[PDB]
């Protein structure tokens, strides 16, 4: 049920500051 | 109704891919 | 048109060079045939308004970002090239989405590709922005053009990115160094590679593409 994204991987990108 | 077609000039996705491909190869050499 | 028949045959030849189980990379020994094929299509009057086959965009993305490697991968951060690459990546995603809408679960695969796509795209745009900010003087015209076309139109992000282009070079460089460390290119290399492989698998399994994924689909 996970093949390419690994369980608990964070693919959200910090905004710039 | 395309001006570059009527002018016989290269354009479109295949031409853009060609030029970009050349930029990459030149840079890597 | 016989020129169209010749062009389609050139496309079929490129397929046998471009389509890989893993990621394409140009071999010095294939350079002359590949280049001659690309140039022929690039000046072929009958291909000017033909659709680019998806295997060609995928090969471009693999070549442009050097996805065959896992080290500095000699990416050419040039505004015009990277803007074209993002448009190409978007065509791929557009086509993947249509495939899903007509051994593997569709809802899981679509969600994985979407998450990888969005991460990969944001990484490419951010590193293009970093390159702009690391030059002195800044090319503000192309920087702005690039942010409108591809910078996620958030209020306080483009707010800040345009303030930062007006900081002085030493401060821009300190800030760019910190954000590059917070988010190294190796992460986006991995996400983008996995996006391409995910897309290749879905297209083969669910539609009538062959991306030489047979040995991967079998292990499911
Ligand atoms: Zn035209």
């Amino acid at each position: 049920d996970n093949i390419f994204v690994k369980p608990g991987e964070d693919l959200e990108i910090p905004l710039l500051s | 109704a395309c001006e570059m077609c009527r002018l016989g000039l290269p354009h479109g996705s295949f031409f853009e891919l060609l030029r970009d491909w050349k930029k990459i190869e030149e840079f890597r050499n | 048109s016989n020129e169209k028949i010749r062009s389609q045959s050139v496309l079929n030849t490129l397929e046998t060079f471009f389509i890989k189980e893993n990621h394409y990379d140009m071999q010095r020994e294939e350079s002359s045939i590949v280049n001659a094929c690309l140039r022929y299509l690039g000046y072929s009057k009958s291909m000017c308004h033909e659709k680019m086959p998806i295997f060609m965009d995928i090969a471009f993305i693999e070549y442009c970002f050097n996805l065959s490697l896992d080290p500095s991968q000699q990416i050419l951060w040039e505004y015009s090239l990277i803007s074209n690459a993002l448009e190409r990546l978007e065509n791929i995603e557009l086509e993947r989405q249509n495939c899903m809408r007509e051994l593997l679960n569709k809802e899981t695969l679509n969600n994985e590709a979407l998450k990888l796509y969005s991460c990969a795209k944001a990484g490419i745009c951010r590193w293009m922005a970093f390159h702009f900010l690391e030059q002195e003087p800044i090319d503000h015209i192309n920087f702005t053009k690039f942010l409108q076309d591809w910078g996620s139109h958030n209020e306080k992000e483009m707010e800040a990115l345009q303030r930062l282009s007006k900081h002085k070079i030493r401060k821009r460089l300190i800030y760019v160094s910190q954000h590059k460390k917070k988010m190294p290119w190796s992460k986006f290399n991995s996400v983008l590679s996995r996006y391409i492989q995910c897309t290749k698998l879905q297209l083969e399994v669910f539609c009538d593409y062959d991306f030489k994924q047979r040995e991967i689909v079998k292990m499911l």
